[PDB]
């Protein structure tokens, strides 16, 4: 009764809100849901809880100097019939970045949050870079499907690339499969039909395309999803839709690397970046 | 001399190999600065050998069964696995001792385990067990068990440690198992270590409440000499001579009493360095006995280290040192006299595993030849720090030498000649220079002492001098 | 041999005993007995099974071989000094650090530590 | 022989305002050393006019170790003044993504390339996550000036805060210190004196404010730096005028760390956000 859900992408995308709307909307459906915010911004449950930043795991850590004295009810917070655990990064340049993940999802398989009592499990991690503890979902297999939140930027495109290729790696001991791609408009005229292409090329589909709107900082300067702030508005029938076919998703497949000069002519062919020529090199 | 035509040479050598190749042996080999104390910027050792260059190291087997375990007579040695290990291996060392074989000695003889391939498919910890019980039955005189372990029983793990250990408990007989995989380690150095720390986590634990025997101010124990052609005989002679009392010898005509008496024992010389040194540092730091280095390869050698050997005792002992000098003096002057004008002035390159090209050029130099090459197949880089002084300037040093760097770096110096193992004697002997085998003595010997240096230099003029070598080339040719 | 694996992820230090000088490395023994070390590749070149060897009965220790690899890597993590470089090139004797799939299983008690990330922090 | 490090979110033009640096610094008589930590590398495309520059990583793994790597190989100089390297990144998911840094800079120490002819070494390291090989330049003391690449996006402003952190946490370990802050424009209302207003609570200067401009497009396609394309673009002068800053700054600060609420107060008042 487990789905188990990742979340995927560079940093300054847009997922971390997509992820709170989405799971706003299997509130709606009354889905019991698990988000885990496995990002050392420590951001991912703002837009749920009404807080300033949920207290992560290493801060119970910490001014309880181990994790074994930690307890459930402080680390998992219930809002909006949903429950929020949130991970974070320890203090930046020592150690791994993802060590809290590490320090995370271990706790909490240790404290039985992770047993069957939910509908589906949600992990929000930065996927900037395929690291340990970033990576541990795909290696350990606690990640089943995984989805990429991919703007039409390069940096979106080399990061789903890279994510595919780990998921690719451990494609063969465990069942971490990509589900497939939701798109983040930036305001650009062929970002659409590229993460069309880039769905195609690597062999899945996309799930939605989300529009920018500006609702979204109404929503959040309250800290709340925009799925309770406009149920009526057309961002929260887009979220819901995306839920929709979130749920219906039936294509897991095992994605198809594309080489670094296929995304360049790929950046080239939706006219992003001008035509470059061999006999234009010198001036 | 001619330092730059001797860089010329490995220039003009090591064109031949691959990059790769030639990156890494351009690293094996150098011209000797004596005044180089650090030999690490000079030459490197202790690497692993390139792959289809025709090596001359043998294999971690080798260097624990063949070298440290084998001369030890009183204990049966167990090759655990196939039957080419042992039976290359059986007797081809002329590690000398006194006893009755396959009844209390057993140096000589060939124990294994016979493998087949349900050995290999299912485990051999059950048929080693029965060997070790079928061992007691045929040979109740034996004073203890080794089983030397082999590339298949590492590979297909089996618990070696674990029989060991129940069968010593049930028959109560000290049982020392060894893993010495031919692939572990690059070369016999790894043979030696291992064979020291099974030594050291069996044997030296296996007493340590005795006491009652009864010591001395005068008690030496003899490390690193395995009786090579008698070598540890005369060392022997030549101490008690001194007035000093020899308690344990490692290991050749070495009882497994003398092992474990070894730790009552006031002063440790240590013959050859890197095969036991390993035992010595543990030694001193455990037991505090004090070791040090002594040579016996010519006469000059040999007083120098009788006279640094009585110096750590007091005015008896050296004066007793002082009385076999003046006794042995005639002897060895008799036959420097004899043999030096026949033998002065000659060039010799030399290539033998470890210490013995550094320990024999005092006596090269003591007969009038000068070493021009010598190497290591698997000395480190403390062996080159030591070896370094004793060579004169811009001479040829080489380590893991190659069977056609050898050939060439021969055929440019054309020495007079040249001291080796088995393996190249016969691929010197058809260019016409005269070849000594520096590992078995050329069946000979010993060295050791005044009267191994007799040997040494009759040996020597024998083989340089022989009409054979004017003989080579046909006269119609 | 006996193993000792401890880690801030395990709650409790896990004690087995292993087979000394088995083809599988310590590798093999952490995966037998149900103690995840990260594993990131099968070439021994990731590094990432990065550990903290003790040898806590100082009179047996076994020497071994530091293979051009091992050593290699050692150097790409950084967890390499000069001189453990130099007492293993010459004295044939372990490092501190060591890669948990290319590490193998010697007959003594040993305690094996790990923070649960991969090798260079 | 001062050397510094480029730090930053991806994206925000590090590696091109580092080239474009670079290429200032060419000109005035000064030999200048580039390395690249991106993962993927491009820091690199601009000046040596290769299409990718063979990373020092994936040569040494063809090779079969990085002791049988040469430095010619990797040490390629497209411009006379200025020679090249890439660092390189490991596959996806196989161990650390930093120890690519690790053996560069070990093998440039090891070679010695930092010898007699150098006036400034700069790197290019990605800023968005400082742990293991990114950490690195600021703990083992290598870079003693640091630079922060940022814009007006919130990301920016953070990771800028996760380096001041870093050095802030490894401030006694050796002379790494924060030069300035250089910006980027988007095309955005009130960037530059917000940039301005972070330093100013950081305790550090605001170096330049370089914006966008259409002259790098064609510089891309090019291949080759705005100043060597276009000596006479606006932009080329401005990098120049940024450049001569970088080597006429003077103070080198301990930066102060910036808790998130402050942050969140500045992004508020100026309505980047609302
Ligand atoms: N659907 C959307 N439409 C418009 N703006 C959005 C949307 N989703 C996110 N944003 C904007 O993106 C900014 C940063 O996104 P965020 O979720 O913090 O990125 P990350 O997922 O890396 O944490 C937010 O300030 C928000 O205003
Ligand atoms: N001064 C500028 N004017 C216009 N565009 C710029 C300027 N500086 C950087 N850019 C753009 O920012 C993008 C980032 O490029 P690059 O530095 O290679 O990536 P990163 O910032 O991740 O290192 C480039 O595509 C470039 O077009
Ligand atoms: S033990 Fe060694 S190969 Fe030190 S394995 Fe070998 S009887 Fe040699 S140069 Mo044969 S390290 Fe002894 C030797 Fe020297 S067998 Fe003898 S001669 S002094
Ligand atoms: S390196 Fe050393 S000596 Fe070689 S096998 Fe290995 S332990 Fe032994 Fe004996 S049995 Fe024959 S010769 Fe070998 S192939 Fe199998
Ligand atoms: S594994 Fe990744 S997150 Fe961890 S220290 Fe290395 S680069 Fe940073
Ligand atoms: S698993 Fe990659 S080095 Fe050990
Ligand atoms: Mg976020
Ligand atoms: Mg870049």
């Amino acid at each position: 009764a487990m789905r188990q859900c990742a979340i995927y992408g560079k940093g300054g995308i847009g997922k971390s809100t997509t992820t709170q709307n989405l799971v706003a909307a299997l509130a709606e459906m009354g889905k019991k849901v698990m988000i885990v915010g496995c990002d050392p911004k420590a951001d991912s449950t703002r837009l749920i809880l009404h807080s300033k930043a949920q207290n992560t795991i290493m801060e119970m850590a910490a001014e309880a100097g181990t994790v074994e004295d930690l307890e459930l009810e402080d680390v998992l917070k219930a809002g909006y019939g949903v429950k929020c655990v949130e991970s974070g990064g320890p203090e930046p340049g020592v150690g791994c970045a993802g060590r809290g993940v590490i320090t995370a999802i271990n706790f909490l398989e240790e404290e039985g949050a992770y047993e069957d009592d939910l509908d589906f499990v949600f992990y929000d991690v930065l996927g900037d870079v395929v690291c340990g503890g970033f990576a541990m979902p795909i290696r350990e297999n606690k990640a089943q499907e995984i989805y990429i939140v991919c703007s039409g930027e390069m940096m979106a495109m080399y990061a789903a690339n890279n994510i595919s290729k780990g998921i690719v790696k451990y494609a063969n001991s465990g069942s971490v499969r990509l589900g497939g791609l939701i798109c983040n408009s930036r305001n650009t005229d062929r970002e659409d039909e590229l993460i069309i292409a880039l769905a195609n090329k690597l062999g899945t589909q996309m799930i939605h395309f989300v529009p920018r709107d500006n609702v979204v900082q109404r929503a959040e300067i309250r800290r709340m999803t925009v799925i309770e702030y406009d149920p009526k508005a057309k961002q929260a029938d887009e979220y819901r839709a995306l839920a929709r076919k979130v749920v219906d998703n039936k294509l897991l497949v095992i994605p198809n690397p594309i080489t670094m000069d296929e995304l360049e002519e790929l950046l080239m062919e939706f006219g992003i970046m001008e035509v470059e020529d061999e006999s234009i090199v010198g001036k | 001399m001619s330092r730059e035509e001797v860089e010329s040479l490995i220039q003009e050598v090591l064109e031949v190999y691959p990059e790769k190749a030639r990156k890494d042996r351009n690293k094996h080999l150098a011209v000797n600065d004596p005044a180089v104390t650090q030999s690490k910027k000079c030459i490197i050792s202790n690497k692993k050998s390139q792959p289809g260059l025709m090596t001359i190291r043998g294999c971690a087997y080798a260097g624990s069964k063949g070298v440290v375990w084998g001369p030890i007579k009183d204990m049966i040695h167990i090759s655990h696995g196939p039957v080419g290990c042992g039976q290359y291996s059986r007797a081809g060392r002329r590690n000398y001792y006194i006893g009755t074989t396959g009844v209390n000695a057993f140096v000589t003889m060939n124990f294994t385990s016979d493998f087949q391939e349900k050995d290999i498919v299912f485990g051999g910890d059950k048929k080693l067990a029965k060997l070790i019980d079928e061992v007691e039955t045929l040979f109740p005189l034996n004073k203890g068990i080794s089983v030397q372990s082999e590339c298949p029983i590492g590979l297909i793990g089996d618990d070696i440690e674990s029989v060991s250990k129940v069968k010593g408990a049930e028959l109560s007989k000290t049982i020392v198992p060894v893993r010495c995989e031919g692939f572990r380690g690059v070369s016999q150095s790894l043979g030696h270590h291992i064979a020291n720390d099974a030594v050291r986590d069996w044997v030296l634990g296996k007493r340590d409440e005795d006491t009652t025997f009864a010591s001395t101010p005068y008690d030496v124990a003899i490390i690193g000499d395995y009786n090579i052609g008698g070598d540890a005989w005369s060392s022997r002679i030549l101490l008690e001579e001194m007035g000093l009392r020899c308690v344990a010898q490692w290991s050749g005509d070495g009882s497994i009493s003398e092992i474990e008496l070894t730790p009552k024992v006031k002063l440790n010389l240590v013959h050859c360095y890197r095969s036991m040194n390993y035992i010595s540092r543990h030694m001193e730091e455990k037991y505090g006995i004090p070791w040090m280095e002594y040579n016996f390869f010519g006469p000059t050698k040999t007083i120098e280290s009788l006279r640094a050997i009585a110096a750590k005792f007091d005015e008896s002992i050296q004066k007793k040192c002082e009385e076999v000098i003046a006794k042995y003096k005639p002897e060895w002057e008799a036959v420097v006299a004899k043999y030096r004008p026949r033998l002065e002035g000659k060039r010799v390159m030399l290539y033998i595993g470890g210490l013995r090209p550094r320990h024999v050029i005092g006596a090269y130099e003591d007969l009038g030849m000068e070493v021009v090459g010598t190497g290591y197949e698997f000395a480190h880089n403390d062996d080159y720090d030591r070896t370094m002084k004793e060579m004169g300037d811009s001479t040829l040093l080489y380590d893991d030498v190659t069977g056609y760097e050898f050939e060439e770096f021969v055929k440019r110096i054309k020495p007079d000649l040249i001291g080796s193992g088995i393996k190249e004697k016969f691929i010197f002997q058809k260019m016409g220079i005269p070849f000594r085998e520096m590992h078995s003595w050329d069946y000979s010997g010993p060295y050791h002492g005044f009267d191994g240096f007799a040997i040494f230099a009759r040996d020597m003029d024998m083989t340089l001098n022989n009409p054979c070598w004017k003989k080579l080339q046909a006269p119609w040719e | 041999a006996t193993i000792y694996f401890s880690s801030p992820l395990m709650p409790h230090n896990k004690k087995v005993q292993a087979v000394a000088g088995k083809r599988s490395t310590l590798l093999g023994v952490a995966q037998e007995n149900g103690v995840k070390i990260p594993f990131e590749c099968q070439d021994g070149n990731c590094g990432s099974c990065l550990v903290k060897i003790t040898h806590l009965d100082g009179e047996r220790i076994k020497g071994m071989l530091l293979t051009d690899k091992e050593r290699n890597v050692l150097k790409s993590v950084g967890k390499l000094p000069k001189s453990e470089e130099e007492r293993a090139a010459v004295r044939d004797l372990p490092p501190t650090y060591r890669l948990a799939c290319q590490t193998i299983v010697t007959d003594e008690d040993l305690l094996v530590e790990f923070t649960g990330e991969p090798g260079g922090a």
